RNA sequence: UAACUUGGGAGUCAGAACAUGGGUGAUAAGGUCCGUGUUCGAAAGGGAAACAGCCCAGACCACCAGCUAAGGUCCCAAAAUAUAUGUUAAGUGGAAAAGGAUGUGGCGUUGUGACACUGCGCCGAAAAUGUACCGGGGCUAAACAUAUUACCGAAGCUGUGGAUUGUCCUUUG
RNA sequence: UUGGCACCUCGAUGUCGGCUCAUCGCAUCCUGGGGCUGUAGUCGGUCCCAAGGGUUGGGCUGUUCGCCCAUUAAAGCGGUA
RNA sequence: GGGAUAAGUGCUGAAAGCAUCUAAGCAUGAAGCCCCCCUCAAGAUGAGAUUUCCCAACUGGUUAUAAGAUCCCUCAAAG
């Protein structure tokens, strides 16, 4: 099918509402000391420590 | 030029009570349905609400002329296919009277915001009591 | 019964009568019954 | 302690200091107009409302004399083609209230 | 119209099966055995009642 | 207050509804074809709930002024819970005939019964998504019929200001 | 239903019969309650109120209809482009 | 199984000395209506209720933290 009718820019954004993209659930290594990923393995510096 | 317009600061709004024993059911809805809209004030402005705050009690003991106790039906449809429900005057002044007062009173004012907002001060209640006792109920009659 | 837009007294004795606004035919013979004048 | 008065077709309620906007009256800019038709006075003190009242007439000045704003009058008629747009300015004097 | 039957989520809901009978009552165990089949899964909650009717 | 002639420039040649006089059709049709008038066409505003053609009434413009027309006055919704007298119990009002019938009132002739007009009601009266033939609530008067009183109600008319054309010359205003 | 008109649609509103899914009316086929029979009883006839639920499988034929075989409490009549 | 009913069946009862189920009154009477059975249901904005929990420190108020809930992770009777 077609869309009868375009689309309000008002609507558009109004769907897009959810569409936003959620934080990456991150945390401090305490070893690296700079941040990692909850439950991974610290990309700078090392081990696991688990 | 020069005209008076009621604000929010300005209006005042007053409780009242009135026995519905021996009243007619369209008699006395459009007496409170006035009082409700408040166009008995001399500070009656359209676009906000200037009426009062009603209490109807006795709702019980209203009358309904000739033989509407068996006619006058009240239908209502519930929006499913074949989904429409019955009732008549007799079997809801005994039921539910405080529904049947609701119903009349509520259909004699304009069906906006405004109006929305005004059927909610209406308080209805069956037998001779309330539990408005803290509001000074004034004693208002018909006529 | 016998219900009819033209209710009337067949015999002598059927009367004619009225309950709850329809008319009837009150008679002897079960045949003469009748309503709704 | 106010008056009602009636000058352009149009009665008018009025009190001491007031300022009015009134119809184009024949007087000039500064120079005291009196009205004569006056039809209520009262308010506080005293209560004189008649078919019309001689005396105790409003004194007032004449403030201002101009064009109020600019409406447009439009009108057309659809699938006739048929419109029309004319300018009005409403020519109306402003007068303070000196006495009553 | 509403009550149109269409796809969507099955199952789910709260069942009642009446009528049911006890076949024993096992104490000790504390259990109950019940003529037939009661609704849900296994470990599922099911509340007993003695029948309305 | 037009009429006519002489010239320049046209558009129009699919009309509609309603009221009345007809043909055709079936005393069908929002049918069709003629005469007659109006409205729409090319007409906005008030009323008929909404509703080109029905009723009132013809918008130069502005005003938070007044009187009214159709239509109305219990609430939605501005204005009579008006006044006097009567009718109607069916929610008739607020859809439909032949026919039926100790419904109820009026007047009338008859020797307690019978009839002649008669006003208003009853039955006849069954349809398809949802009450669903008062716009709704509601109404036994807020229905009906008659009769005086008021008031509401338009862009009508009047009041005040203004803008244009005209024509009298009160008096070039 | 067969029509009569020609009001909407010719810069496009897709026909019939089946299938899937239904839904509504009642002028009721079944079941429910009654009156009257020219109703002795089993069974009827015909009216009245009633729409809750139910209302089959095949043969032939594109077919609807229809005729037939076999059951069934009954194998309802219609609207919804 | 209760309540109110349709067509019907009446009792009492006059207007109409009588009779008359109706006008006042009083019953009875359907797979039908309203409950009873089963399910959703307080966004029911009329947003209901009941029990238990938490309830300080600085400046009109702010703050984080409390009870609690998640982020992330292992899953399935759920998807």
């Amino acid at each position: 099918a077609v869309p009868k009718r375009r689309t309000s820019k008002t609507r558009k954004n109004k769907r897009r509402t959810h569409f936003k993209i959620s934080v990456p659930g991150m945390t401090e290594c305490p070893n690296c000391g700079e941040y990692k990923l909850s439950h991974r393995v610290c990309k700078n510096c090392g081990s696991y420590n688990g | 030029r020069q005209t008076f317009m009621a604000n929010e600061s300005n209006i005042e709004r007053k409780w009242y009570v009135i026995d519905a024993e021996g009243q007619t059911l369209g008699r006395l809805s459009s007496e409170v349905a006035s009082i409700l809209r408040g166009k008995n004030k001399v500070t009656y402005t359209p676009h906000v609400d200037t009426g009062d705050y009603v209490i109807v009690i006795n709702a019980s003991k209203i009358e309904f002329t000739g033989n509407k106790e068996t006619d006058k039906v009240y239908y209502r449809h519930s929006n499913h296919p074949g989904g429409i429900k019955s009732i008549t005057a007799g079997e809801l002044r005994r039921t539910n009277p405080e529904r049947l007062i609701e119903n009349s009173i509520k259909g004699m004012l304009p069906s906006t915001r405004l109006g929305e907002k005004q059927g909610k001060k209406l308080f209805v209640y069956g037998g001779a009591e309330h539990p408005h006792a803290a509001q000074q109920p004034e004693n208002y009659e018909l006529r | 019964m016998k219900v009819r837009p033209s209710v009337k007294p067949i015999c002598e004795k059927c009367k004619v009568i009225k309950r709850k606004g329809k008319v009837m035919v009150i008679c002897e013979n079960p045949k003469h019954k009748q309503r709704q004048g | 302690m106010f008056a009602i008065i009636e000058t352009g077709g149009k009665q008018i309620k009025v009190e001491e200091g007031q300022e009015i906007f009134v119809e184009k009256l024949d007087v000039n800019e500064g120079d005291t107009f009196t009205f004569d038709k006056v039809l209520f006075v009262g308010g506080d003190s005293v209560k004189v409302g008649a078919p019309t009242v001689e005396g105790a007439t409003v004194t007032a000045t004449v403030n201002k004399q101009g064009r109020g704003k600019k409406i447009t009058v439009f009108t057309y008629k659809r699938r006739k083609n048929s419109k029309r747009k004319k300018g009005h300015r409403q020519p109306y004097t402003k007068l303070t209230i000196d006495k009553i | 119209f509403k009550g149109q039957k269409m796809p969507g989520r099955m199952g789910g809901n709260t069942v009642t099966v009446q009528n049911l009978e006890v076949v024993q009552v096992d104490t000790e165990n504390k259990v109950i055995l019940v003529k037939g089949n009661v609704p849900g899964p296994k470990k599922g909650l099911v509340e007993i009642r003695t029948s309305i009717k």
